[PDB]
């Protein structure tokens, strides 16, 4: 019972690559009650817009301890590294389910998604770092949107494949 | 001969009968004043037919063109003998007519909105520590296990033994699990380090908010109401409040007439109704500073949303209304005292404001103040756990499925 | 004028400089300064008095005359009585009063509310009874379910598994089933959840210390509550309580008749002498006017009003016939209407105290936990000390 | 009789838009019934009329001429003239003055802070500073210790496997194998004690820090200020204050003095209403200094958010001004004194300093805000968690290369 | 011609002459005073004779059966110039002569006593507990030690193993040693139960213990010091104070005075030295309201155990008394006023006032308050740590002693 | 093994002789009580007082769970029951002292031991809880040696006690 292992494992890593897709080119993340004054906005990671105001249709992007983070918030550093690695996870399972040799592709394999998983919740925690770490922020607030947990569920699905990869990893070994 | 008597109407003393105009006419009437009028005229002997107010107002000393209204007014200008319906005691009545005796001593009361709160169920058990926080400290223990299995099969030690042994981390209970990889001891050391620092940081946050939550205290008499900002006050442009509050010199009276001198809120109101309505609507920052009887009769209401707190103010009384040189005047007097010293008079005001009353015939309903954490706050926890329970029963069911099927 | 004044507490006294004038100018206190306002109002050269008789005012109801203040007024002693006088219908045919100054009734009296020393409720402070049924019904119930479950937990082994878990340690033995799991981690999370709450309400409770007035706080609470009454053997305490219509107070007058006979004291510092020996004891139902006296004095301990019962009113006595009795009524009228009596009464009453803390809460030291709070903890483990060594003997026995 | 005041001060105020009690007494403020107190004393009648010149007063040397209302005394259309006028030689030396009638001063004025949230500080914030790099020498050195314990009694504890148990002692949760022996006992049981111990004063150290906030302002004294020089200070682009600032003598003022000589976010306003915006818009620098009176008045001012810290740089004060020697001119000094000494004068000067605000209103601070932690408050341990994991799989990734 | 200056003898703004008999003349009086003095007859351009008021007071006005006295007195009589000296500007004083300008600002203003406490070592750890409570604590451990080793050798357990789980569980810490049967299970349970409420105990008081230490209300102002009512405050008999509070108009300010008036503890004052002893020796129970220039003057001179606290509460200025009708009249005025706005005025009162004093509160860095604690309370931890880990080496080499004998 | 015996021995007989000079002498607390501040000596018949304007008379002192306490703190009916107890104990270290071969009696006299030695502490911790847990109104809780002999009284006797039972787990294998 392999087989659909590899299935689930194949769609698993597909549903996590139309995710990231998903959460880079759309702007679903929040429900913020911004300016547009409380106001629904689809603020994203890569493209902030509004839906109502005097303004609507014209919109525009976002941007000895503490540099560091508001350098990765403004460029977003940790999640393009994030789906940078994730791309090169899915080119690695893609040579891996083509060849079935070598061994060391899926070591590469489970450290990408593990190194997925990291630097999603590195960027989602400097994200809310960025969003609820400011005290002026504003009578309706909260209510995260449909994208974040989005993230979350490409997260879940990173576990999930996380076992069930290392999984591979682990009877593969025991095989070899 | 034949006597009269004259009343007022606002509440609750010359109510209409229920029965509308089905009755004969003044034996309609059901409250304090009628009562009390009917059994002073058994008490000496003199007809009380009621008589119609000309206007419904109490009536002023009116300096403007001087003259007088009201019942005084009446009483001064003929054809009027015996006021029944109370009224307050002030100087420009007692230099026209007299009156017998006090039947209470009342004064100036203060009223707050009823504080009701309910405590929540599974909200309250994720109430000191945010709501965001629990989802992303439940994915970091997700990931902590997934990848301590990897460190662990990676150098026993399988995703079940790996999700046992950070379960037991998660929250210090301790386990049998321990790992042989230095890596697993510092992955181990640091989710330790991690998760008592969380745990610390949720029971001091839940001490704090006791603390702060139970520190407060309820307003009360007039110091603290005059030290509270935040809970504001106001009286009536048109009533004898206002002139009290401006004709004091005591220090506390005057630092709190002060206080709404500088009134910048729409705190005046015209009637009684309209600024009990807008203590309703707001129930978190008003009072309007109206009189005890009156307090006591709103606190009796079917919404059933108004307190007494606090002490009598002042030391107002009510009387009822004799001409001078009259027979009824010695008579009545000797009356009214023999109805004070008798207890009837208790017994009246006990049962038409208290017995008849719609709201609060248990007023004592809540007076444990049970200072200490009840089944309405944690409970929720006793859902979850045994829903977990529940879950795990579920589980149960179906890994017995797996051991049966 | 000459007016005569009984020697009670709160009214006139006998100043400490008796030799700095003999006379007008030799009291200092509520009365004398009522009298010297209403002289001011109307228009008079004032004088004070003592009675010589020293009874308070009443009727003997068979000599034909009265006792006192009125007795010499109606039989031409005196022309104006400003020291005060409840007003009673006896008191009206033959004496007139005007408007009353000032509003007195029968209140409540109980000692001081102290903070509480118990042996075993000390333990179970935090939280309530009905919750830590519910834990130990929780605890039976978990500890059957995960022996069940796993049918090397048995009768014994999974319910020590459940007490250790129970005051957070661990376990020599683990199970491996995914119902176990469950039912370890969840219960492990409510057993730290809930000591983590314990935790925090202790700690609140104990930097707050914060009293709560005992149950005697209303009429039908006092009713209700095994705590002993007593008042005064005779006066209008006692003429009020003979006759009644409210059907409390004869639940009141009836417990009183039933009860022992000591709740019947002669004299008012008779009965605080006795209160003061105890927390408990009998509480008094007295004058609020005496009350307000008695919590403002040099042992600052008792110093609750509670609520507030009957309604009675104190008055300026007046002979009949008097010209001045029309202008005695306006001039209390306006001074109680304006304010300066309102303002006397303040500055007597409540400025003038000897302590200051009744007025404005204060804080206290925390000081060490001690060992009342501590020794149910010692209690509880003798006990479990005591129970496992009769169970050991009784094994020994056994087997 | 004619007096004059300017409407550009706290001390006279427009009633209502227009026509609004037609005739002479028009404005209400401090200054227009310090006026009224003065004429019920002696006997004078009133006057509103205003000096069109706007600026209160200079001495115009080239043109000869004093502006406003000194020179409206000098040359001659009034007599008496109550304003909030300093004084100083050029104006006493042509106009005799009287005692002030309120003490005055030069003081520094910062933003109100609103919150503190930092990082990894966040969580090195309760219980002192020294105590962690104290806790890990501690650590290294019982940790070695019970390592030479075990290793000198002839024992299945290599160091990596004593750090480990040494840190499970630490966290409080329990370890594998217990030393077992009778030397180790004392060690154990010691080490177990303090890091009970530790774990108690810190969660209570951490509930007494969350359960109240006192917010221990950033400076308290001008001393202090200029020694710390790390927020912008800016006095005016000229004025009393730069002068003073210019021509001072005082050791530490030279210092100040040489620190506004490099002046590069351009510290000289030219404007108090632009300075007091720009100091609300930001509250890290650009903080102010002006004078006593001022600050007292945007004190209570409808943002709410300027404080004083105390301490007064000058001593100055206003005083009324009188054209040469008259029968007014003692009359009014005498009469300006008897209501400083007398109580009427600081009554009425704090009454409507103190009524007028509703920012003052709600004195010391308000305790009805508890609020919930954050990630603020937490995201140190986020941050020293994900740090933590991170090179675990690092020295992971670097012990595969290492060992195969 | 020549001129005479007359000084009065006050404490902190004249100094006697140190060296007295062998540089007399113009050079007996080192202060402010005389500074200032020299310095304006520099400006100005006179000679100063130096002379002495007779009485040795300030003197008044006060209408009196005649015979005035002090430095107004002495300027009225004639025998004076000008008098370069401490003046308060008041009504008394002004009817007869002008005084020249305020070059410093008088304030009245509470002192009150250095709080310093110091934080102990090992009397500090167990300080949040009783010494009966650890001695309990102690003897319950060694009891239930010893216990659990005879059930457990009652029902494969040394007395060393049997201290070592008694150790872990009292201890909150895990073990790999159970207590076989059922007896030993529930003496377990029982110790676990005990330990953990106790340690639930003592969490709770030190965080109580915490936060009543932090929740505490320094005196700032006077409002605070009225609303405090814990620490008497009294002045002099007679004086500017007394004037101020007999004649004082705040409400603030009349409650503090009736509250002094009340006379609980009285003004128990008779001197200012008096008073500085008896606040001193008070231990913080006793406050003192006095000029601002006492204070910095004791804050500096006198031993660092007072110190300044809140604003000035009222603005009274100074002065140096000029005759009605001489010709040193203005131009002292001009003098006075430049070095007033000059700045050099304000060097002399630093100079003499910050830098010959004998106290380091200005001169040198004060105390950053960064809360929290400072490595105090938690000094006995570490030692008996330390101490612990001494014996845990010597007894094992007691132990290889045994070994090696 | 004689000097596991003899331990018990010298043991055993220092108990008795500290509990005779505690319990059957008024030397317990120090105290500044009244007789005022001066110090007493209460035991369990008779207190003494050494100071004051009363000098030279010692007085004959009298004295659902709470009744329970109280009853125990005054008549110190388990301080008599401890006495009592170990009194029996000592009667047969006595009888094992002259018979040692009954095996019986001497492990039933280290229960006696660990039960008296509870039963001493708890004595201790109740008079202190009707001191201290009830306090009436620093050096109140002062022990005056003889609060330490019975410390001595626990600790000693848990020495006494734990190597009679290690004596006791090698009598097991003696037998
Ligand atoms: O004798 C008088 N007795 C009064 C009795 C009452 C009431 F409390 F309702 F019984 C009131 N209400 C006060 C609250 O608003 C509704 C009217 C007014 C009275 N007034 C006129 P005031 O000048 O407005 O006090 C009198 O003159
Ligand atoms: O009318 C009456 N009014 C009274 C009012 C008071 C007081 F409380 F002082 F106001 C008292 N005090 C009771 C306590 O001892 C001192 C006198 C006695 C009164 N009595 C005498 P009784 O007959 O014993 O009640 C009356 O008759
Ligand atoms: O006599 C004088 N009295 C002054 C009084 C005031 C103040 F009281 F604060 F209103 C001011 N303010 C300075 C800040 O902006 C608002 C006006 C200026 C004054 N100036 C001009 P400077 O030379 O620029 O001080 C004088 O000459």
């Amino acid at each position: 019972d392999r087989g659909v292992q590899m299935l689930l494992t194949t769609v698993g890593a597909f549903a996590a690559f139309s995710l990231m897709t998903i959460a880079v080119g759309t702007d679903y993340w929040l429900y913020s009650r911004g300016v547009c004054e409380e106001v629904m906005t689809h603020s994203g990671l890569w493209r902030t817009c509004c839906l109502e105001g005097n303004f609507k249709g014209l919109c525009k992007q976002i941007d000895t301890a503490e540099y560091f983070l508001r350098a990765v918030r403004a460029s977003s550093i940790f999640p393009i590294l994030s789906v940078i690695l994730l791309f090169m996870g899915g080119l690695c399972i893609a040579a891996s389910e083509f060849y079935k040799t070598r061994h060391n592709i899926i070591l590469s394999a489970g450290i990408f998604f593990v190194s997925a998983g990291l630097s999603n919740i590195i960027g989602i925690i400097v994200y809310i770092s960025a969003n609820a770490g400011d005290p002026s922020k504003k009578k309706n607030s909260y209510s995260y949107g449909w994208s974040f947990y989005f993230g979350a569920l490409s997260f879940i699905i990173a576990e999930m494949v996380g076992v069930l990869a290392v999984h591979m990893f682990i009877d593969r070994h025991k095989q070899l | 001969r034949t006597y009269i008597v004259t009343t007022i109407l606002e509440d609750p003393y010359v109510m209409l009968k229920k029965n509308a105009n089905q009755f004969e006419g003044n034996d309609r009437y059901e409250g304090y004043c009628v009562e009390l009028a009917a059994e002073i005229a058994k008490h000496v002997g003199y007809s009380y037919r009621l008589e119609i107010v000309s206007d419904g107002k109490y009536g002023a000393r009116d300096p403007d063109t001087k003259a007088w209204n009201g019942m005084v007014g009446e009483l001064v200008y003929g054809r009027a003998d015996v006021a029944v319906a109370p009224l307050t005691i002030t100087l420009v009545r007692e230099e026209v007519i007299d009156f017998s005796k006090p039947f209470m001593s009342l004064g100036i009361s203060i009223m707050i909105k009823k504080p009701q709160k309910s405590k929540p169920g599974v909200f309250s058990f994720l109430d000191p520590l945010a709501y965001e926080i629990w989802m992303c400290i439940v994915f970091a223990y997700i990931g902590v296990s997934v990848v301590l299995f990897l460190v662990s099969r990676f150098s026993e030690f399988g995703i079940f033994n790996s999700l046992w042994f950070s379960l037991g981390a998660f929250m210090q209970q301790g386990c049998d699990i321990s790992p042989r990889s230095l890596s697993g001891r510092i992955v181990g050391g640091v989710w330790w380090f991690f998760t008592l620092i969380i745990i610390s940081s949720y029971t001091a946050n839940l001490a704090a908010f006791l603390t702060v939550e139970r520190m407060v205290s309820p307003i009360e008499s007039a110091e603290d109401l005059a030290k509270q900002t935040e809970i504001a006050y106001g009286t009536l442009e048109a009533g004898s409040t206002k002139e009290f509050f401006r004709r004091s010199k005591i220090a506390v009276f005057e630092k709190m007439w002060t206080y709404m001198k500088s009134a910048e809120p729409s705190v005046f109101v015209r009637t009684t109704e309209e600024g009990m309505i807008r203590v309703r609507k707001s129930k978190g920052k008003y009072a309007y500073l109206l009189e005890s009887t009156m307090n006591e009769y709103i606190e009796q209401r079917k919404p059933c949303d108004t307190m007494k707190v606090g002490g009598n103010l002042d030391s107002k009384g009510y009387g009822i209304a004799t001409p001078k040189g009259s027979a009824l005047r010695n008579p009545v007097n000797l009356a009214v005292l023999k109805l004070n010293e008798q207890g009837l008079l208790d017994k009246l005001k006990n049962k038409w404001w208290y017995d008849k009353g719609e709201c609060g015939s248990g007023g004592g309903d809540s007076k444990d103040k049970t200072s200490a954490l009840s089944l309405s706050n944690v409970a929720g926890v006793f859902y979850i756990l045994i829903g977990g329970l529940g879950l795990a029963m579920l589980v149960a069911l179906i890994e017995f499925c797996y051991k049966s099927r």
